[PDB]
């Protein structure tokens, strides 16, 4: 019944900035709002309680204030491991209500990615398949080009992509690429080439390795 | 401290009900305020109901009486029950503690604290199937690991000697495939001078279908 209203729904960055989100109810509340973090993977964690109060342990950036309908809460000072969504929730009615949310991103310097390729494990070609793992390492932006090359020949279609979160300590990426192949058609060709093109490289970066040898 | 445990993941077919159990052991009370709150992936935090410790109920109207909470003190267990499925109900499914944990200027404050660690609850037709596990093999820094392929539903967790081995590790996010089963990759960096001497070994655990594999990872 108590609807809360959450802005922005998102916001990047630099560490060291100050941060501000806000909150608003569709009715009175007092004080009876909470905040809650949480970091990818996780329940949320209760920073502010009573509006306005920071739960023990939580660090002194954090604050929050308001009473009545409009709330804020403040990072006075963005860090790396405040990488996380921010809920407000009141607490007025027992038909408790959240907002729908903002997700806190963080902006840092260009970092290049670590390249790394994996061929089929000798046991999943037993099974008629084979996969082949490219990996990018902590890296920033999170944008990067990765292209399969058999036999020099660019691939379409066979491949699929997994990205991490940004890490809570030094705010990068890691990706995979997985291009998926029949036992019959990797045997076809002997060069897997996994190339990667990304801000932080001058020029693509190419990984490879010839099947069996 | 209290400390909420539920029940495990699994997959549920359209139409039915799904019931989440959250057992609560070691804080000072013999029952609590116990609230049930629902994460869609992508999605933000949905209150659904609560339960006081004389066993009051309070539910969402959104709901529509789809949510039944009960509790069996016996077992300091409180259940979520949630009917009529759709694949819309996908979701983690948390209780928490919604108890008063502070009052001042006349009035007390409730908040959410401890939570459950969460029941990822996937609505669907499919059927469970456990992960096969593969390696991904081997100057400077080297990179290793475990590819977890075509299981369903979510999810899957992974760690590395147990959980002994936490630094440079990167599991994945699950990818779907055309298939229709999950596919994911748990990759660690390690030192290179270090292969061949320690070993390394990803723990797979699937709970909807009891799968727990070990794969011992070498060059």
């Amino acid at each position: 019944d108590i609807q809360m209203t959450q802005s922005p729904s998102s916001l990047s960055a630099s560490v060291g900035d100050r941060v501000t989100i806000t909150c608003r109810a569709g009715q009175n509340i007092n004080n009876y709002l909470n905040w809650y973090q949480q970091k990818p993977g996780k329940a949320p964690k209760v920073l502010i309680y009573a509006a306005s109060n920071l739960q023990s342990g939580v660090p002194s950036r954090f604050s929050g204030s308001g009473s009545g309908t409009d709330f804020t809460l403040t990072i006075s000072s963005l860090q790396p491991e405040d990488f996380a969504t921010y809920y407000c929730q009141q607490s007025h009615s027992t038909v408790r209500t959240f907002g729908q949310g903002t997700k806190v991103e963080i902006k840092r310097t260009v970092a290049a990615p670590s390249v790394f390729i994996f061929p089929p494990s000798d046991e999943q070609l037993k099974s008629g398949t084979a996969s082949v793992v490219c990996l990018l390492n902590n890296f920033y932006p999170r944008e990067a080009k990765v292209q399969w090359k058999v036999d020099n020949a660019l691939q379409s279609g066979n491949s699929q992509e997994s990205v991490t979160e940004q890490d809570s300590k030094d705010s990068t990426y890691s990706l995979s690429s997985t291009l998926t192949l029949s036992k019959a058609d990797y045997e076809k060709h002997k060069v897997y080439a996994c190339e990667v093109t990304h801000q932080g490289l001058s020029s693509p970066v190419t990984k490879s390795f010839n099947r069996g040898e | 401290q209290v400390q909420l445990v539920q029940s495990g993941a699994e997959v549920k077919k359209p139409g039915s009900s799904v019931k989440v159990s959250c057992k609560a052991s070691g804080g000072t009370l013999n029952s609590y305020e116990i609230t049930w709150v629902r994460q869609a992936p992508g999605q933000g935090l949905e209150w659904m109901g609560g339960i006081t410790p004389i066993f009051e109920t309070t539910y969402a109207q959104k709901f529509q009486g789809r949510v039944t909470i009960t509790a069996d003190e016996s077992t300091s267990t409180t259940y979520m029950e949630l009917s009529s499925l759709r694949p819309e109900d996908t979701a983690v499914y948390y209780c928490a503690r919604d108890g008063v944990r502070y009052c001042g200027g006349g009035r007390c404050y409730n908040w959410f604290d401890p939570w459950g660690q969460g029941t990822l609850v996937t609505v669907s037709s499919a059927s469970t199937k456990g992960p096969s596990v593969f390696p991904l093999a081997p100057g400077g820094t080297a990179a290793l690991g475990c590819l977890v392929k075509d299981y369903f539903p979510e999810p899957v967790t992974v760690s590395w000697n147990s959980g002994a081995l936490t630094s440079g590790v990167h599991t994945f996010p699950a990818v779907l495939q055309s298939s229709g089963l999950y596919s994911l990759s748990s990759v660690v960096t390690v030192p290179s001078s270090s292969l061949g001497t320690q070993t390394y070994i990803c723990n797979v655990n699937h709970k909807p279908s009891n799968t727990k594999v070990d794969k011992r990872v070498e060059p």
